[PDB]
This record gives structure tokens, C-alpha cells and sequence, in this order.
């Protein structure tokens, strides 16, 4: 008789340093398991993990999102668009058993925030209160963007997540991390040269070097450059739409603005569909491992 | 350090930006051939930010470990977008490989 409203209940007996230890436990293993996927690290998959769980939200009826943390169910675990996200889940398996009190939503969102900061990216304020939920709230498949579309699909999809043109172009800058896997998605090749460090190269590579739509070995169209980089049909449409083009230029020129805008949009993304009471604390800003001397 | 695995660390962490064979094509990073013995900011036909020339330090194997552990901290304002060799053994493996292809 009412659309769902997700109230954030902070875990009992938890404060700042209680979650700062969880950040450190995650950030520490990013240092040890630095061999995953030819020395890329678990960083890139950890933020794609936080994105694909927070991207299941639907603003119309407030279903999905990072609140429930329902990725631990097989219904969301066997998503073809979530192929390869098992590694980001097994990265957090030992972390959750060390801290059996944290919620899956708070854990998954904290993993993406940790990797962005640890990869020399902007500091993303984080909040706690996400609560686990039963299985009937596990969203259905196909709630994430298709890679083989144009700019019209990008703008209409992100409206379901309630994000304007500026906020969506900033989020795409995270694709500069990691790479695309053939047996996972159907595309192969990295997006840039610094696939382990959060940099501005995404918007640079788009305008710096040209692209020629070619065939890969899996019958998918990908935009490939001579320097070895590659992009996706939806990713390449950013420099076809003039309104999205007016934003890739300011991002490829004023990098500080991109870091400033990404942290705003990435926080809003991880906080979608969650109504925090005012008795909840201010957003945390965890400190990186270099800021602690490691 | 190990000379065989240091080549593997270069191919996965350094090849995308650098080349080591003499006359190797400049990429996002400079061609690091014969870099030991010469200082920093060695253009030879490449554009550097003033930060690395500002730290005119001779490239011996000791201070490059200090550099590869944290490129931003060793040179404030550098352009190399690199995470860093956090393990001392990986630093000794990678540096020993460069001690051969960059003579
Ligand atoms: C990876 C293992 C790696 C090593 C080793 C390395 C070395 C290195 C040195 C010693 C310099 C200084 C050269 C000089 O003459 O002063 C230098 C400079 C740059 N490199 Fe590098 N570098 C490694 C990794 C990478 C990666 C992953 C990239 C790019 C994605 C890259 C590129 C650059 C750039 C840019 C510079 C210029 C630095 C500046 O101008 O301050 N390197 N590298
Ligand atoms: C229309 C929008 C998007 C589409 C279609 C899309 C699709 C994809 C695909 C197909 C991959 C390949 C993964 C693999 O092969 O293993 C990928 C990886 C990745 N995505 Fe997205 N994505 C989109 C937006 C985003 C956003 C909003 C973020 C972050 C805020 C993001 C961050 C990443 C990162 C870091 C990777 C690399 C992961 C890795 O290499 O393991 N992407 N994405």
C-alpha cells in the first residue's frame, strides 16, 4: 500500500575508527594481492562491483540499490552482465568474516570507496546504515546498461538513477581503470595506459587519439586506436553527442574539476534510495594508507 | 634480484608506457634505454614536466627504488601515473632487469 522506503540503521556500537579499520583491512589486501589480472590489482573490479550493485536502483519505485546488499544471493550472482564480479566478492569474503557485524551493502560500497582513494583518486565521503534484507527484494536481471548502444541510451538509462548529463559523464571517467575481458563481457583490451591509477586519461584518450570501429574475436564492435586502447559503443557515443562533448573537454582540461565532480556523483550513486535520519552522523572521510605512513 | 621475473614485472607494469631497446619508440613515457648513469629529465626528444628536471638526481639503482616506491612523493609534480612497487623484492627484480636492457 506504499512504495518502499529504506531507512539507514547504523550498526549498533560502531563509530568512525570502527569503519576506518574496515577501510584499512580492504586497502591492505589491495597491496598484497597485487598480482590479480596481470598486476592490475583488485581495485578496478572492486569499484565496478560497487557500481553494479548500486546501479540496480530504480527511482520510480525505489527498488534495488546498495542498501539491501542483495548481491550475496544467487539470483544476482548469476547475472551475465555481472560476469567476473565473483572475484570482487571473494576479495571481500575474508574481510566480512573478520568483521561479522558490517552489512553487505555497507561492505560493498566501502570497497569501491576504498579502491578509488587508494588508486590516487579523489576522497569520496562515505556513510553507514545500510541494512540486509530477505531474498524477495533481490532485483531481476537486466537492470544494468547494455554496452552496445548509442548516446540516447546512455542519457535515458541514467535518468532511472536520477543523474544529469554532468553527473553521468563524470562516472564514465572511472572506465579508465581496469580492462574489458572477453569471457566476461564480450570485449577485450584496456581503456588506457594507467589501468591501476585513477587518472584523467579517459577523457584525454577519447579526444587525443582517434578511433576506428573494428571487429574483435567475439563478434562485437569496439572502437580501437593504434596505441592499443579500446572503448565501447556506449562509451564512444560520449564524443558524438554535443552536450556530452561539452563536458569531456572540461574534464580533459581541468582534471581537478573531474575529481571534484566524480566524488559528488559517486557518493550520490552509492547513497541512492537510502533515506538517512538526521540523528545519523556526518559523512566519513577515511584516510589513505599513505596518510598513515604505510 | 631475479633477472627473469623482472622482465615480467616490466611487461605488465611498464611496457604500456616505456620501451627499453635502443631507439625504442617514445610512448606516454620516455624510452628508458641507458637511463642508469644519466640524471633526470633526459629529453633526447621528449617533453618532460619541470618537476623531474627540478630534481636533478643521478639515476643509480638506489634512488630509483626510492622513486618506484612512490613516484609522486619522490618527485612532486611528476607525470608518470604509476601505483608503485610496494614490495622490496619486486623492486630488486625489476631494477635488475633494467640493468641489462638499459646499459
Ligand atoms: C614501471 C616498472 C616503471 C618504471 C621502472 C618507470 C621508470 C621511470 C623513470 C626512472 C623515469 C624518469 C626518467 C627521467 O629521465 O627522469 C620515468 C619517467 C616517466 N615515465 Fe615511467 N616508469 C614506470 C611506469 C610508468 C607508467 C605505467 C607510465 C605511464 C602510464 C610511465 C610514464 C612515465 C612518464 C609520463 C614519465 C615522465 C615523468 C616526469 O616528467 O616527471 N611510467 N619513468
Ligand atoms: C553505460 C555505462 C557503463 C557500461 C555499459 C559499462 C560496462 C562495463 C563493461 C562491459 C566492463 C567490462 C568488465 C570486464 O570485462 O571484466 C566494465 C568494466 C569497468 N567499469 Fe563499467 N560500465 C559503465 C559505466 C561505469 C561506471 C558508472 C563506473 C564507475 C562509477 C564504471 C567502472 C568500471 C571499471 C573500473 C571497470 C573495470 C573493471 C575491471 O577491469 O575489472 N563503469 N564496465
Amino acid at each position: 500500500t506504499t512504495p518502499l522506503v529504506h531507512v539507514a540503521s547504523v550498526e549498533k556500537g560502531r563509530s568512525y575508527e570502527d569503519f576506518q579499520k574496515v577501510y584499512n583491512a580492504i586497502a591492505l589486501k589491495l597491496r598484497e594481492d597485487d598480482e590479480y589480472d596481470n598486476y592490475i590489482g583488485y581495485g578496478p573490479v572492486l569499484v565496478r562491483l560497487a557500481w553494479h550493485i548500486s546501479g540496480t536502483w530504480d527511482k520510480h519505485d525505489n527498488t534495488g540499490g546498495s542498501y539491501g546488499g542483495t548481491y550475496r544471493f544467487k539470483k544476482e550472482f548469476n547475472d551475465p552482465s555481472n560476469a567476473g564480479l565473483q572475484n570482487g566478492f571473494k576479495f571481500l569474503e575474508p574481510i566480512h568474516k573478520e568483521f561479522p557485524w558490517i552489512s553487505s551493502g555497507d561492505l560493498f560500497s566501502l570497497g569501491g570507496v576504498t579502491a578509488v582513494q587508494e588508486m590516487q583518486g579523489p576522497k569520496i565521503p562515505w556513510r553507514c546504515g545500510r541494512v540486509d534484507t530477505p531474498e524477495d527484494t533481490t532485483p531481476d536481471n537486466g537492470r544494468l546498461p547494455d554496452a552496445d548502444k548509442d548516446a540516447g541510451y546512455v542519457r535515458t538509462f541514467f535518468q532511472r538513477l536520477n543523474m544529469n548529463d554532468r553527473e553521468v559523464v563524470a562516472l564514465m571517467g572511472a572506465h579508465a581503470l581496469g580492462k574489458t575481458h572477453l569471457k566476461n563481457s564480450g570485449y577485450e583490451g584496456p581503456y588506457g595506459a594507467a589501468n591501476n591509477v585513477f587518472t584523467n586519461e579517459f577523457y584525454l584518450n577519447l579526444l587525443n587519439e582517434d578511433w576506428k570501429l573494428e571487429k574483435n574475436d567475439a563478434n562485437n564492435e569496439q572502437w580501437d586506436s593504434k596505441s592499443g586502447y579500446m572503448m565501447e559503443p556506449t562509451d564512444y557515443s560520449l564524443i558524438q553527442d554535443p552536450k556530452y562533448l561539452s563536458i569531456v573537454k572540461e574534464y580533459a582540461n581541468d582534471q581537478d574539476k573531474f575529481f571534484k565532480d566524480f566524488s559528488k556523483a559517486f557518493e550520490k550513486l552509492l547513497e541512492n534510495g537510502i533515506t538517512f535520519p538526521k540523528d545519523a552522523p556526518s559523512p566519513f572521510i577515511f584516510k589513505t594508507l599513505e596518510e598513515q605512513g604505510l | 634480484g631475479s633477472a627473469k621475473k623482472g622482465a615480467t614485472l616490466f611487461k605488465t607494469r611498464c611496457l604500456q608506457c616505456h620501451t627499453v631497446e635502443k631507439g625504442g619508440p617514445h610512448k606516454v613515457g620516455p624510452n628508458l634505454h641507458g637511463i642508469f648513469g644519466r640524471h633526470s629529465g633526459q629529453a633526447e626528444g621528449y617533453s618532460y614536466t619541470d618537476a623531474n628536471i627540478k630534481k636533478n638526481v643521478l639515476w643509480d639503482e638506489n634512488n630509483m627504488s626510492e622513486y618506484l616506491t612512490n613516484p609522486k612523493k619522490y618527485i612532486p609534480g611528476t607525470k608518470m601515473a604509476f601505483g608503485g612497487l610496494k614490495k622490496e623484492k619486486d623492486r630488486n627484480d625489476l631494477i635488475t632487469y633494467l640493468k641489462k636492457a638499459s646499459e
